[PDB]
RNA sequence: CGCUUCUCGGCCUUUUGGCUAAGAUCAAGUGUAGUAUCUGUUCUUAUCAGUUUAAUAUAUAUUAA
RNA sequence: GUAAGAGCCUCCUUGAUGAUGUCAUACUUAUG
């Protein structure tokens, strides 16, 4: 049959497979097969071939050829330029008597959104299991943690964590002088009082309230309000 | 090619030379966008050591907190320099794409496809 | 403790490769960038990936030329890294003792893929142009073939046009040998799935697939590019070709056209192939015992010799192009069926992922193979015997000669050379020498051998294993037999031909 | 000296948006190699004659 | 369009959960605990790759950010420790520092990269950032002692000494233009010490630097070298003895008297300069 | 470090405990500081370099000679760069794929 | 016309982690539970009311328009 | 049909609806 649906669900999937990639889209188009897909696609839906009309005074030179050629017509498709051995024969045989004269397709659709899902989806279960313990993770912390805070905040009971040997923190981290800091002196002296400035600038920077610092959260909701009204007004 | 004068005036670079160029640029940019200062009351400050390149004490009292203030404003200067790049310079046509990723095959495809 | 060899030595050369290869690229440049340049690893490594393993050139367009020709270099020494060990594992498989499967059939799978590329590349580099036309030798075989062919005076009936009911049962009896060497149920894809739809659908409507064949192959050009297959037999590749399920149909119904039409026309050399009989029996009794009823054939006093040469063929789809089988099939069958069939020989070969159109040889198995390697072996046949000798075998135009005899003592008498016969690649021959006449022979290959006295084994020569003891040690008659292997070579002498 | 892009090929498992310019390949994908000359058509003429 | 369309509208249903910021900043020290969390992700992801730069731009920004000094000058002193070259990134540790209310161990950090590979960028920017920031006289005094030390410069050596002089006075830029030029003479600095020299009024020693500046870097020809001083101070000063003596000397230039069109259109600026009209100068 | 030694493995064995110094028969360091060898080998090269040396059944065929007078056209040894087909994998192929 | 501020537009940089044999192949026997599109029925509330202001006593009470 | 892991033994923000059940079809089960 060779629909308009299946052409372009084949060049959407050509361009998310690739010419490499045979019964990938012959799975995705169903009842296709790939050895269809690829004679179909590189014989018609492949853009490199030219459907469009034809050179008169080119065509000229496929007819001598086709007087050396005969049948080996695969090898004098590239020599044509316009490939399509079908329409080249056809073509030899229009110019020889020119001279002797004288339901489905909604499941077809879904598949292809599907297919389309499927390939923004490439992530793979090993993403999406990561996701879902990412998720699930974040939820069951935020559970503990919310009931674990809602306890401290009345009760002065309470045991300490797990058991302390490494955890799924970095091993024996508690953020105070983590990782060896080293040290560093300027010229033959121990400056105090700038390290104690600097502590109390330090000391003023960090202070207590209720906020949340993030990044990527700002930039993707001004790029969403940016998507949503820029300019418009039309004219 | 030009070494130096005495002129301010606009000029063309942004080019590929890059960390240098935008470097010198930026002190150029950095050194004209400041004009002198009260040094010469420094010059009361000023005596007996000023000359002599190798020097016997490097360090001294510094300034103040004013010279604190006055070293913070550049630095903010600088960040808004630096948090100009780009816009968005969005819209709805052609087909879509998957993130930032496709986005920048999208440009180097561009880029190689015209030549 | 690292290089534990097996598979894993192929993995510590790609990623060792990969390192130098980092550290040539960063001295590549002397600014550049630093983050540009891990990037580069990925492009160039990928595209020396497909393109060795592929038929691509991979060539990126405005590429860094001296980067691109250092990676391309040393991805040349990664293909060589492929190459002298796959050799060494062709030789371990053959020679060597086999390992497990993987390894085995994977790399000869590689060196499938490396035949595949050779035959391609002396297909597109050697077959768009030039190819060993010889058009003098052109000419005299359409000669031949015209005189032959005149001489022989059989028919070029194009196709039944369904005249009784013996088409139909070429048609059954067709579809009977395709469904029966095709029909088994395990398993397997939609191959065998459109084999059997194919089946059914034809033997539900005989007429309607038989017209659709007949205006099919009659009207229609090749069909879609089909595939191919070759397995480690341990011996030279497995040549197979998959086809399509309508091919094979019309290959069923070509092959019973040509085959059957073939048959009831009686075309044929009284030396060939087998027909209709079992080899063992036929060479045995027909070598032996016409080799043993020949006239003074063991018993000869002096200056009588005679000459058995046991030739194979060579390259059977060395022809490389299809004229011809153009003049000499159609005009010797037919138009439209030696159009569709050379059309058949055009299709374009897919191996894996990669694609290699050659459409010099013909496919590795087809409808009228048979035929076909028939007529070039038979019109070759004539080359090297003559009108004369072949004039001899063929006999009365009513009843023409027997296999092992023609008429009475004239069969040996007008044919200097005994007997000889192609049966399927090999051949054999068998000549009696009169002292006269392979001293003059063997005068003249002698003084067309260049050397006074040492003669190595040349053609023929090292016959040992069952008469160990038993067989000849050398004389100065057996190197005048090998300037008589060298008058076969020459009595034949094709231009541009596959010889042997 | 710059780093191009890199597609076609094989694997791209992600970034699946691909504004063709995969398939463009190189160049013609080939050239006529050793292009046609006179032998075929001389023996197509022998061949007629 | 329906399959690009229906692509967009998938993709754009395709992002996975929205965040979930909630009890931002709440219940006193979890958020030191949130706090504890976010810096052992940021603890491993430098951990998977010892070479990753950006987890650990990431890891100073959020940490001078969050961890104050103390941390924030762990997390610079752990990378800076662990980077020997590439010395963007101490640019970027340093710049980190620079920030900071201290600026003392920044400054000494900035002569810590001094004595750390100058790599002739980061140094003369970082000591032009330093010098900039305070210690006018000791910045310019150790960053002409390091540029007189280890090569010459051209932009930063002519930017140096232009941020000398307009400093405070020129009279040690002048010694200083003077060893800089005579380090590495050529045309451009010959006429920009003329230039300098020129607004400085004086031109005794201009003149004379010139005539023994243009006499020593005579080599082949003078073209664009002596030629553009000696028109320079002669349509300054105008003087018509200089501009015979000029052309005079460019007359005897080689190689096709040097450049065509620039002998030729300084020969005629000082011909119609100086008299032009007919008879001599028309011939 | 005064740590890290417990337990051994194989191939650890001890091995080759005895050395074996150059003897005069093969290669002495003083013969070798003496030695003519710029000459020995100019006159080793200059020998090696200076010897090398070392009929109605005819007439009935349709054809005549083709190949004849063609031996050297394939070189009998050339090391050749490429891998792909040069002489060695011609043959090799020729002989696993027929 | 120059300088400062604001608005819109253009350009540079914005980055697919390894390999072997396309790495290897390709369809529907029936059967139970669950989930997944879409259609003829209705439509609004800005109110409750117990105001306000001043003074005194310990939000409430009392007095004065 | 199953390798692994977890814990309990003292002060703010941009306003788009809902309840009456059944077929072709898609996905998840060691019950066939």
């Amino acid at each position: 049959v060779w629909r308009n649906t299946e052409d372009e669900i084949l060049k959407a999937a050509v361009m998310k497979y690739g010419k490499n990639q045979w019964s990938r889209i012959a799975s995705l188009l169903h009842r296709k097969s790939a050895k269809q897909c690829k004679a179909r696609w590189y014989e018609w839906l492949d853009p490199s071939i030219k459907k469009t009309e034809w050179s008169r005074e080119e065509e000229e030179k496929l007819l001598h050829l086709a007087k050396l050629m005969p049948t080996q017509w695969r090898t004098i498709a590239p020599i044509i330029g316009r490939t399509a051995a079908q329409c080249l024969e056809h073509y030899e045989f229009l110019l020889d008597k020119a001279a002797q004269r004288d339901d489905m397709d909604e499941d077809e659709l879904e598949m292809l959104s599907e297919a389309r899902a499927r390939l923004a989806n490439t992530q793979g279960k090993k993403a999406k299991r990561k996701a879902r313990e990412k998720q699930l993770e974040e939820a069951r912390r935020l559970a503990a943690l919310q009931k674990r805070r809602e306890l401290r905040a009345a009760g002065i009971e309470i045991q300490k964590k797990r058991k302390r040997k490494r955890g799924v923190d970095y091993n024996a981290e508690i953020p105070f002088e983590k990782k060896p800091a080293l040290g560093f002196y300027d010229t033959s002296e121990e400056n105090y009082q700038a390290l104690d400035a600097d502590f109390r600038k330090l000391r003023q920077q960090d202070l207590d309230g209720e906020l949340r610092s993030e990044k990527e959260g700002r930039d993707r909701k001004k790029d969403k309000q940016h998507l949503k009204r820029k300019k418009e007004s039309d004219l | 090619a030009a070494a130096q004068l005495r002129q301010y005036h606009r000029l063309t670079k942004q080019i590929k030379p890059d960390m240098e160029t935008y470097e010198r640029l930026r002190e150029k940019h950095g050194e004209e966008f400041f004009p002198t200062s009260n040094s010469l009351l420094h010059g009361t400050h000023v005596p007996s050591t000023e000359e002599i390149d190798r020097m016997v004490i490097d360090l001294e009292k510094q300034i103040e907190k004013r010279d604190k203030y006055s070293r913070r404003r550049p630095y903010n200067d600088d960040a808004d320099i630096d948090y100009i790049n780009e816009r968005n310079a969005k819209f709805n046509k052609k087909a879509e794409r998957f993130y930032g990723k496709y986005t920048a095959e999208i440009k180097q495809n561009l880029e190689r496809g015209t030549a | 403790a690292k290089t534990v060899t097996k598979q894993r030595v192929e993995s510590h050369f790609d990623l060792e490769l990969r390192a130098a290869v980092m550290h040539d690229i960063l001295d590549m440049m002397p600014e550049g960038i630093k983050q540009n340049k891990a990037r580069t690893i990925l492009q160039h490594l990928s595209e020396a990936w497909r393109c060795w393993k592929a038929n691509i050139p991979w060539k990126v367009p405005g590429l860094p030329t001296p980067i691109e020709n250092m990676i391309l270099r040393y991805v040349k020494a990664k293909a060589d890294w492929w190459t002298n060990t796959a050799h060494y594992n062709r030789e371990r498989i053959r020679r060597g003792a086999t390992v497990d499967k993987t390894v085995c059939k994977k790399n000869l799978g590689r060196l499938t893929r490396l035949y595949l590329k050779a035959e391609q590349e002396r297909q597109h580099n050697y077959l768009k142009d030039g190819p060993y036309i010889t058009a003098e030798e052109a000419v005299a075989v359409y000669t031949t073939t015209v005189h032959w062919l005149e001489s022989r005076r059989f028919s070029p009936i194009p196709f039944p046009p369904l005249s009784y009911k013996h088409d139909t049962k070429l048609l059954i009896l067709a579809l009977e040998r395709l469904k029966e060497a095709y029909s088994v149920k395990s398993r397997l894809n939609q191959s065998q799935r459109e084999e059997l739809g194919l089946i059914e659908q034809a033997y539900d409507n005989p007429h309607e697939a038989l017209s659709r064949i007949k205006r099919h192959l009659l009207t229609q050009r090749a069909f879609k590019e089909v595939g191919i297959e070759f397995m480690d037999l341990y011996s030279h590749l497995v040549p197979v070709y998959d086809v399509e399920p309508l091919e094979k149909i019309t290959d069923a119904y070509l092959d019973q056209y040509l085959w059957y039409e073939a048959d009831k026309r009686r075309l044929f050399p009284p030396w060939i192939k087998p027909a209709d009989t079992e080899p063992p029996p036929l060479l045995v009794y027909k070598w032996c015992q016409g080799i043993n009823n020949l006239q003074d054939v063991w018993e000869t006093s002096e200056g009588e010799c005679n000459v058995m040469l046991e030739s194979r063929f060579e390259k059977m789809y060395e022809k490389i192009d299809l004229t011809l089988l153009n003049r000499l099939l159609r005009l010797i069958v037919d138009h439209n069926i030696a159009d569709y069939m050379t059309a058949k020989n055009n299709v374009v070969i897919n191996y894996k992922d990669m694609n290699h159109t050659n459409s010099y040889g013909i496919i590795r198995g087809l409808q009228f193979a048979s035929f076909i390697v028939q007529y070039y072996g038979l019109v070759m046949d004539l080359l090297v015997l003559g009108l004369h000798r072949a004039s001899e075998m063929a006999g009365p135009p009513q009843m023409p000669n027997d296999f092992l005899s023609f008429q009475d003592i004239a069969t040996e008498a007008a044919h200097p050379i005994r007997l000889f016969c192609r049966y399927i690649d090999r051949i054999h021959i068998f000549f009696r020498f009169t002292a006269d006449e392979a001293r003059d022979l063997i005068q003249r290959y002698l003084t067309e051998h260049p050397d006074p006295n040492n003669e190595n084994i040349v053609g023929y020569n090292n016959k040992k294993c069952w008469p160990r003891d038993a067989r000849m040690r050398l004389m100065k008659h057996d190197v005048n037999l090998g300037r008589a292997v060298f008058w076969d070579i020459k009595n034949r002498l094709p231009r541009s031909v596959t010889t042997v | 000296w710059k780093i191009p892009p890199c597609i076609s090929n094989w694997k791209n498992a992600k970034g699946y948006t691909i504004p063709l310019d995969k398939r463009l390949a190189a160049d013609g994908r080939g050239l006529q190699t050793v292009h046609i000359n006179e032998n075929f058509a001389k023996l197509a003429e022998a061949l007629y004659i | 369009t329906a399959e690009q369309l229906l692509r967009e509208a998938k993709e754009r249903e395709l992002e996975l959960l929205p965040p979930p910021p909630q009890q931002k900043i709440t219940d006193e020290e979890e958020l030191n605990d949130y706090k504890l969390r976010k810096r052992k992700t940021f603890e491993d992801n430098i951990r998977k790759n010892r070479t990753v730069i950006s987890n650990w731009i990431k890891y100073a920004q959020w940490e001078e950010s969050l961890k104050e000094i103390q941390r924030a000058r762990s997390i610079y002193e752990r990378a800076l420790d662990v980077d020997y070259r590439n010395i963007t990134l101490w640019l970027k540790y340093a710049e980190m520092e620079m920030k900071n209310r201290q600026v003392n161990h920044a400054r000494n950090i900035w002569d810590r990269a001094i004595t750390t590979l100058p790599r002739v960028n980061q140094f003369w920017y970082k000591y032009t950032y330093m010098e900039e920031m305070l210690g006018n006289v000791a910045g310019a005094r150790q960053v002409f002692e390091r540029w007189m030390e280890w090569q010459p410069e051209e932009q930063a050596w002519h930017s140096y000494i232009n941020f000398e002089l307009r400093y405070k006075e020129v009279d040690r830029a002048r010694t200083i233009y003077e060893r800089f030029v005579l380090v590495h003479p050529d045309v451009k600095n010959w006429i920009k010490y003329a230039r300098f020299e020129e607004k400085h009024a004086y031109f005794a020693h201009a003149r004379k630097v010139y005539e023994r500046a243009v006499e020593f870097f005579g080599d082949e020809h003078m073209d664009e070298h002596l030629y553009v001083a000696f028109a320079k101070f002669e349509e300054n000063q105008k003087e018509f003895e200089r501009v015979r003596v000029i052309y005079k000397y460019a007359l005897d230039r080689i190689s096709k008297q040097d450049a065509q069109e620039l002998f030729k259109n300084y020969t005629i600026f000082e011909k119609k300069f100086g008299d032009r009209r007919g008879i001599e100068d028309i011939i | 470090l005064s740590q890290l030694s417990k337990q051994y493995s194989s191939r650890d064995l001890p091995s080759h405990t005895k050395i074996k110094y150059r003897q005069t028969t093969q290669d002495a360091p003083e013969e070798v500081r003496n030695r003519d060898f710029r000459r020995e080998l100019e006159e080793r090269e200059r020998a090696a370099a200076r010897e090398k040396n070392r009929r109605r059944w005819d007439d009935d065929v349709v054809f005549k000679n083709c190949a004849k007078g063609v031996d050297d056209q394939k070189k009998d040894k050339r090391f050749v760069n490429d891998t792909l087909r040069s002489e060695f994998h011609k043959k090799f192929m020729e002989k696993y794929i027929k």
